């Protein structure tokens, strides 16, 4: 028979009611190493807990991209014009791998 | 002085109330619910019971000529038959032969043991709750009985309580229900109006005064053979004993919320939903001034252990200085975990011992002296791994503290990642400051 946080009754012939429900229980360190909080964390309320970690790695992932996306464009913003110019060369001691110019010579 | 409150409609389940109106030493109400219960009103529609078979003896004339008549006792059925040669152990009796009349006539009525062994049917309607308390405090403890509605007092000695109006009413009683020797269901009977012969209620009588036994078993006469005597009918069996032999999963195993039925005023007991408030009134007299117990100085908490969510596992430790011995109360601000002990006194060492239980693993409640409050945080790790055969003493909600001590280093990794980007906007906005001009 399946019990949870809200009880069980009984009714096994003539016998009294006899009344139980479920503990917190589940397993896991709760207050350690990083891979056994998300265990503690899933083992109870097995739902949403997983749908929290997607989220998480979701935000994660779209901070990473957003980062790398604006390093791009601030990167062309920088040092596009001298791509520019009829030969010409980057300054090197002004900036040489701040901005990160580099193609051949 | 008026106060109000909340209470989980919950048997078996001690809650605190603290009242601290300024310029007494705060004291703390003990609340008990103890058995509450339920009673809807009832109608009576009608009765439902066996039915007899009242036919009397054949009527054998012999002359051929017919007779019939037709009173208003219920459902008869007129029925004379012609040409009958009856037989009789005596060989048999009379001469003319397929000349002779047969009346037979049968009607239905009540049985004997319809004084008791009858059902009734009923209606629901608006119900009222019974509710009864256990209410104490310093040196007080009392019990009463009261009706949560939007108007009653208890005035248990000078101070009055009010339990205002139910937060809602899923009262497992719904329409039409049907009351049969310490047990209800919740069948659809068919109207006052009609019913199929045998589903249930072929009988609808109306209140055990007998009046107007309405029927409809479908009584059905038939010819007699010409072997010997005969009154044969056909009569489906009656509805209410199949109705019995059929019963099964009766409501007191269908209740919604775990809520034990009783029968004498048709009452539901013992049975948790929504919650009641309550507002008291409490006169100057029942508590001391605050030249009483000053226990303020310094304080400072420390926690041995918190097994938690099971009974109580969370073993507080507190210290202070204190002036003269005498009593304090105690309870917990926030409802994120909660203690068990109430006003306690406190000796000259200054050191005393709590019970408190939570449901999270980080608690971080407030811990309120007589006089005095501090912030008292938990490492509260050790989750209790059985199962339990006896009732909850927590709020089942369980989240981690914001601040804390586990998740900390999540929210400062996510601090850091939005750091980054935040970051990475700042140096955009000079680059493009700097190239705009
Ligand atoms: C109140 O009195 C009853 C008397 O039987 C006792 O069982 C109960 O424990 C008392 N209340 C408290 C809080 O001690």
């Amino acid at each position: 028979i399946p019990v949870t946080e809200d009880g069980i009754e009984y009714r096994w012939g003539n016998n009294p009611p006899v009344r139980l429900w479920a503990q917190l229980t589940t397993e896991g360190k709760p207050h350690g190493w990083p891979h056994e909080i998300i265990l503690y964390y899933y083992g109870l309320y097995p739902a949403a807990t997983i749908v929290a970690v997607s989220a998480a790695c979701l935000a994660v992932v779209l901070s990473l991209l957003a980062s790398c996306y604006m390093f791009a464009t601030a990167r062309r913003k920088c040092l596009t014009p001298y791509a520019l110019t009829p030969g010409a060369v980057v300054p090197v001691t002004l900036g040489v791998l701040c901005c990160a110019p580099r193609a051949h010579a | 002085y008026e106060h109000t409150a909340t209470i989980p409609n919950v048997v078996g389940f001690p809650y605190k109330a603290h009242i601290e109106r300024n310029g007494f030493s705060p004291m703390t109400l003990q609340l008990e619910v103890l058995g509450t219960s339920l009673e809807p009103t009832l109608n009576l529609e009608y009765i439902t019971c066996e039915y007899k078979t009242v036919v009397p003896s054949p009527y054998i004339k012999c002359c051929g000529t017919s007779e019939c008549r037709s009173m208003e006792r219920p459902d008869y059925q007129c029925q004379v038959y012609t040409g009958v040669y009856p037989f009789m152990w005596g060989g048999a009796y009379c001469f003319c032969d397929t000349e002779n009349t047969q009346l037979s006539e049968a009607y239905v009525d009540r049985s004997d043991v319809c004084k008791h062994d009858h059902a009734a049917a009923y209606k629901a309607h608006t119900a009222a709750m019974k509710a009864t308390i256990r209410i104490s405090y310093g040196n007080l403890n009392q019990t009463t009985t009261a009706f949560v509605n939007g108007e009653h007092t208890v005035t248990v000695g000078g101070s009055r309580f009010t339990f205002g109006p139910i937060s809602t009413a899923w009262t497992p009683f719904d329409n039409k229900i049907v009351v049969y020797k310490n047990d209800v269901y919740n069948l659809d009977f068919p109207p006052y109006g009609s019913g199929q012969p045998g589903r249930f209620g072929d009988i609808q009588s109306r209140t055990v005064e007998s009046k107007d036994l309405y029927a409809n078993t479908a009584l059905k006469l038939s010819r007699p053979s010409s072997g010997t005597v005969h009154v044969p009918y056909t009569q489906t069996p009656s509805g209410f004993k199949y109705w019995i032999k059929e019963r099964g999963t009766s409501l007191n195993d269908k209740a919604p919320f775990g809520c034990v039925i009783k029968t004498n005023p048709v009452r539901a007991e013992n049975c948790a939903v929504g919650n009641i408030p309550v507002s008291m009134d409490i006169p100057d007299s029942a508590f001391t001034r605050v030249i009483d117990a000053p226990a303020v100085t310094n304080l400072e908490c420390q926690v041995a252990v918190c097994t938690h969510s099971s009974d109580f596992g969370g073993i507080a430790t507190l210290t202070f200085k204190t002036d003269k011995p005498g009593k304090c109360a105690v309870h917990s601000h926030s409802n994120v975990a909660t203690i068990q002990e109430a006003a306690v006194d406190i000796k000259t060492d200054g050191k005393i011992t709590l019970h408190f239980s939570t449901a999270s693993a980080s608690p971080a409640f407030k811990v309120s002296v007589c006089s005095a409050k501090t912030t008292c945080m938990a490492a509260c790790e050790p989750p209790k791994d059985h199962i339990v055969p006896y009732g909850a003493s927590h709020n089942n909600q369980v989240f981690p503290d914001m601040s804390g001590t586990a998740m900390t280093w999540v929210q400062r990794v996510a601090g850091g990642f939005g750091g980054l980007t935040l970051a990475a906007v700042a140096v955009l906005i000079l680059v493009t400051c700097v190239t705009m001009r």
